[PDB]
């Protein structure tokens, strides 16, 4: 069958998109001189510290100024004599001494050598030749530690008049204008859900899963790496397999019945995903292959015919003394059997009909006329043969111009009783490989006392041509083809095997992993062993069970079912606002006024929420001066409602 | 949609002014007969009926029974039709006068509205409340419920093994209760627990839909005689134990009548009053005839359709009077006779063309001729049963439509009832070895 592979289309490849540089060096100095002409206590810098890529700007515009990863690296040549040290998104990730200020896995910043070097380069891209307030982001329930270093480092390494926490989720629902609701926001390092009633978070109930897009990334690194098993040509960084989760994960609305029958082969071309990465001495070979194929045939029949003609010399031994012992005393024909090592007459008789059956299958000129008058016989005993042969052919299609249903019968029958014997093979085959089988027991226990493929094919060429019922699915070659099993699918697509090429080795295939990867979210226990719960459930218990059974607040279905909306960077798959309001509609009662939505700019507006809230009262009524920090500590915290509780 | 002997029957084919028209509906010529069957179809819906008595006359091979199911389906499936023959009235557990009433009280139609509001899905939490009232959180896959229950339907609820997260199926206003199975959220807990795990229903949690469903009074007598199914757990041993038909006396009815004029007059239930057909009348003897002279007297008794097809015949059960229709004149005064006449030659062929069209058998017209020319010459009930032998020897012979050829070859391969009596009494000759044993 070439019909699955046939009017198959060519393939639609993507390539790899690596996190490369960019080639862009701006000494920004233009923002400095609209932020001098602004009235005071309306001017300050925001920077928005995340996991994945730090932001930063002026409070009086729309978009981040510098958006880049926490990645520097410090070098030194010999060959110059020189120190380098750059950051940001000017190293390449062709020199990697990259190490990032945030510690992998967790939003807590614990690698502050990074740290002050990142925002060395934020104050040096925005201009700074000489003083202004700074509304900085961190993650929830922040480590004491850390706000007593990064303080420390904004005030005695650089030099500021204030500057203010605050969660950046928490200013993503403030610049989207909501008041009270369910703010689940997926981020990069861990997907955090918060209530918040009337403008206030409820930081005493929030509840952080412990998953991200860092966690999607290496998950998925996982995963291809343990897919790809035999040893996959190609450096496979974590920064490809994020671009990949990027652009070819979406959350299946229902997990169950798409994953079950998703390997199937009728239509697995457009589910699959396909990645890239970057005459005459002809005729002399196969005349040496036939001069060689010669010479061994030729040794072949010459060792046939030597055997030929040794049985033919025994049988005429065995007949010689059979003839001897006719007319000869009792005692004399026990003589004659003694010399030729045989025990009974019956004996002698067996080994000649076994020669001649075997034969019938199979001074000068008297050698000459001896070695012709075998070959003589063995030629009338092949031609007696073929006869034979050519009889029973005749009456088995005589037979057939007759019968064909009990002949069908004895042919399945047939075909039966050969496959049985194939297993019996691939049983003793596996058990010599094997010992406790009672084979070696049976063995032992001897020891100790004495101390078809091609019939198979034959039989089933026979059933295509001449029944109707016999498909080519039921041969044993069909049986025994890549387009039966699911690995071949599983790994490299309904298209045929990889025959070594150029463009063709190095190619991930994608199937599973576009609806595996993005599913942990909600079934976290099972799919990547992560011992918490999902978000469906994290919400439930917090909307059920939680949130009626807290004192101070007035409507707990009626209120926080109002607004329900997604913030993170982790948010942006196709039909995931879907997933998780069915899974809510699941749990809560029936008429709940549910209304699942999104942000509008989920990647920034955790920049302009902090934007807009950074030159207001509440904002001046909760900075943190110098001469505060001199006084009050460290681990000083102004209770905003935004920012985590106070200590 | 298998053809029976009566597919085609679809009404009485009649105009709106109440005449008959020919070939309509499936019916041909026979006019009179209809008319009057459409005037008791008339008489059965006005509502103004104690008991009357119609019988059928006319011989074998004419459209009596035809008649019958013009009329069952043109009341409809609304009022009842109770279709018996006169052989079925004998038993060996209860007398022969009490088969009668049976069927009068299967007659008898009650139909009743009802609103049931069902509840299908999983169960969340099973709280007993007070100490009695027990909630019961009903999870769909649009969203859960709560739900008060009676102290007595919880009892139901607990005889069946429903724990933590059955999905279960509560009837609200009969209180009827199954469990269908285990939920699948539930189902690799363990990992060879043997339960029917079946998903969650990805409806409504409160179904609200309304049925119109019918009862007969002889249910009612039935269930209120003995109890019936779904606790009377003692008939399964079987001889002496088993729910044998017993004596219904006539004090059951009148507070059976009692209890139905009750319920009719709270506006709950309506009355229909239903349609006996009992066929072959001859087979009832005279004291069924006697016991039916009084049974049609009562108030509340259904029409009676007889069909009868003998002449002047001698009355079962007692062998010493003669009478016309097998029916005897003590009860033939009663009856509203209607006649039915036989088929004229050219009212053969119409016959022939519907039943050949109703079988889906085509055939020329060639082939139409020679079918009549057999209902004609031997009977009307032979040749109609040809039309589906012939098709199986047209399509078997490479053709589609049947013509003479086959007809003549299924003559010859199924002989009828005359011509098998002249090979029996002319060919089977002597009664010997290879003769017929009369
Ligand atoms: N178009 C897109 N589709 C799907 N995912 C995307 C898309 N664009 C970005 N992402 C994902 O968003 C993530 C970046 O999120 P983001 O940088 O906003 O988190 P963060 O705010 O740094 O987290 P934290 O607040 O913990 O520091 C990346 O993992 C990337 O996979
Ligand atoms: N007017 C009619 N139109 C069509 N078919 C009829 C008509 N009258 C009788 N028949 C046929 O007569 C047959 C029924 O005969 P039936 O009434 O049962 O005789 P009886 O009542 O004596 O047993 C049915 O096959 C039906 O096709």
């Amino acid at each position: 069958r070439d019909e699955p592979w046939k009017r198959l289309p060519p393939p639609t490849v993507y390539p790899v998109k690596e996190a490369r540089f960019e080639k862009y060096i701006p000494p920004q100095l233009d923002g400095r001189e609209r932020a001098l002409a602004q009235p005071p206590g309306q001017v300050a810098i925001v920077i928005d510290n995340g996991s994945h890529s730090v932001r930063a700007g002026w409070n009086f515009e729309d978009k981040p100024r510098l958006a880049i990863p926490p990645i520097m690296s410090k070098y030194r040549d010999r060959k110059m004599g020189k120190t380098f040290s750059f950051a940001g998104s000017d190293c390449y990730a062709a020199r990697s001494h990259i190490r990032n200020a945030f510690e992998a896995g967790t939003g807590i910043v614990s690698n502050w050598d990074v740290m002050e070097h990142v925002l060395d380069y934020v104050f040096v891209k925005l201009g700074m030749n000489e003083d202004m307030p700074i509304v900085m982001t961190e993650a929830v329930a922040n480590l004491p530690y850390s706000r007593k270093s990064m303080s420390e480092i904004i005030f005695e390494c650089y030099g500021a008049p204030s500057l203010v926490y605050g969660i950046d989720s928490l200013f993503s629902f403030r610049h989207n204008q909501g008041q009270t609701g369910l703010v689940v926001s997926s981020s990069y390092s861990a997907t955090h859900v918060i209530p918040v009633y009337n403008r206030k978070a409820l930081l005493s109930q929030a509840i952080r899963l412990n998953w991200g897009g860092w966690h999607m990334a290496e998950y998925m690194l996982k995963l291809l790496k343990l897919k790809y098993y035999t040893g996959f040509p190609g450096k496979l960084n974590s920064s490809q397999t994020e671009h990949m989760v990027r652009d070819f994960c979406y959350v299946s609305l229902d997990y169950d019945r798409e994953l079950a029958g998703y390997l199937d082969w009728t239509g697995l071309e457009d589910r699959e995903r396909i990645v890239q990465y970057p005459e005459e001495e002809l005729a002399r070979i196969a005349e040496r292959k036939k001069e060689s194929g010669r010479r061994l045939q030729e040794q072949a029949a010459k060792m046939r015919l030597e055997r030929l003609m040794k049985k033919e010399q025994e049988l005429e031994y065995y007949k010689d003394i059979q003839r001897r012992m006719q007319g000869e005393s009792k005692k004399e024909i026990k003589r004659l059997l003694d010399e030729a090592e045989l025990k009974d007459e019956a004996a002698l008789e067996r080994v000649i009909r076994d020669l001649e059956r075997s034969i019938k299958r199979a001074r000068q000129q008297r050698l000459l006329k001896s070695n012709w008058e075998a070959r003589q016989r063995a030629k009338a005993e092949k031609e007696a043969e073929k006869a034979r042969l050519a009889e029973e052919a005749r009456l088995d299609e005589e037979r057939r111009k007759n019968d064909l249903e009990g002949w069908l019968e004895e042919k399945r029958q047939l075909r039966l009783a050969k496959l049985n014997q194939l297993k019996e093979r691939e049983r003793l085959k596996a058990d010599l490989g094997n010992r406790k089988s009672l084979a070696s027991q049976i063995r032992m226990k001897n020891i100790a006392n004495l101390a078809l493929e091609a019939a198979i094919r034959s039989l089933e060429n026979d059933l295509l041509r001449y029944d109707k019922t016999f498909s080519y699915d039921m041969t044993l070659d069909a049986q025994r083809d890549w387009s039966k099993s699911l690995l071949h699918a599983f790994r490299y697509g309904p298209r045929p095997f990889d025959p070594s090429s150029q463009a063709e080795t190095h190619r991930v295939h994608l199937n599973v992993e576009r609806i595996r990867v993005p599913e942990v979210l909600f079934q976290p226990a099972a799919i990547a062993g992560v011992d918490q719960a999902g978000l469906v459930e994290i919400a439930g218990d917090i909307l059920c069970q939680r949130l009626p059974s807290l004192p101070g607040i007035q409507d707990a279905p009626d209120a926080f079912l109002r607004d329900v909306f997604l913030t993170g960077g982790n948010t942006l798959f196709q039909n995931f606002d879907e997933r998780l309001r069915q899974g809510l509609m699941a749990l809560l009662p029936v008429g709940a006024p549910l209304r699942v939505r999104r942000a509008q700019d989920a990647i920034l507006d955790a920049w302009r929420g902090a934007a807009g809230w950074a030159c207001t009262e509440e904002a001046k009524a909760a900075w943190i001066t110098r001469e505060e920090y001199l006084e009050k500590g460290g681990e000083y915290i102004k209770e905003h409602d935004l920012g985590n509780a106070f200590a | 949609h298998r053809t029976a002997a009566h597919t085609h029957i679809k009404g009485l084919g009649l105009n709106s002014s109440g005449i008959a028209e020919k070939q309509a509906a499936g019916f041909v010529g026979q006019c009179a007969a209809r008319e009057a069957c459409g005037v008791v179809v008339d008489l059965i819906k006005a509502h103004k009926m104690a008991g009357r008595g119609v019988l059928l006359a006319g011989g074998p091979g004419t459209g009596k029974t035809a008649l019958a199911l013009a009329i069952s389906q043109e009341l409809g499936t609304k009022i009842p039709f109770c279709p018996i023959t006169g052989s079925e009235i004998y038993s060996t557990e209860v007398k022969k006068t009490e088969v009668l009433m049976e069927n009068f009280r299967r007659a008898i139609g009650l139909r009743v509205r009802e609103t049931k509001d069902v509840y299908e899905g999983e169960v969340t939490e099973m709280t007993p409340e007070e100490a009695s009232t027990l909630l019961i959180g009903l999870k769909s896959a649009r969203g859960q419920k709560k739900l008060r229950l009676d102290p007595s339907i919880y009892e139901a609820i607990q005889k069946e093994r429903v724990q933590v997260g059955d999905v279960i199926y509560i009837e609200t206003n009969t209180g009827a209760c199954k469990r269908v199975g285990r939920s699948d959220a539930y189902a690799t807990e363990f990992d060879l627990e043997a339960e029917e795990y079946v998903p969650i229903p990805k409806g409504e949690v409160h179904k609200k839909k309304e049925i119109v469903q019918d009862v007969t009074l002889h249910d009612l007598d039935v269930a209120n005689a003995r109890p019936q199914g779904g606790q009377d757990i003692i008939s399964m041993m079987g001889q002496l134990m088993k729910p044998k038909m017993t004596e219904i006396t006539d004090k059951l009815r009148m507070e059976i009548n009692k209890v139905v004029q009750k319920y009719i007059n709270q506006g709950v239930a309506e009355l229909i009053p239903g349609v006996l057909f009992i066929d072959e009348a001859h087979m009832l003897d005279i004291e069924c005839f006697t016991y039916l002279n009084k049974a049609l007297e009562s108030p509340i008794a259904p029409i009676v359709v007889l069909a009868s097809n003998r002449g002047i015949a001698t009355i079962r059960g007692a062998d010493d009077l003669k009478a016309a229709h097998g029916i005897p004149p003590d009860f033939l005064q009663r009856l509203l006779i209607i006649p039915t006449h036989p088929y004229e030659p050219d009212e053969i062929r119409r016959i022939v063309r519907i039943r050949a069209q109703t079988e889906g058998v085509q055939l020329t017209d060639a082939a139409v001729d020679r079918v009549a020319e057999h209902g004609v010459r031997i009977s009307l009930r032979y040749c109609l049963q040809l039309l589906a032998p012939a098709s199986i020897l047209a399509r078997v012979n490479g053709r589609t439509q049947v013509d003479v050829q086959d007809i003549a070859e299924a003559e010859e391969l199924f002989l009828d009832a005359r011509r098998s009596a002249n090979i029996l009494t002319s060919t089977g000759e002597s009664g010997g070895l290879h003769g017929f044993i009369s």
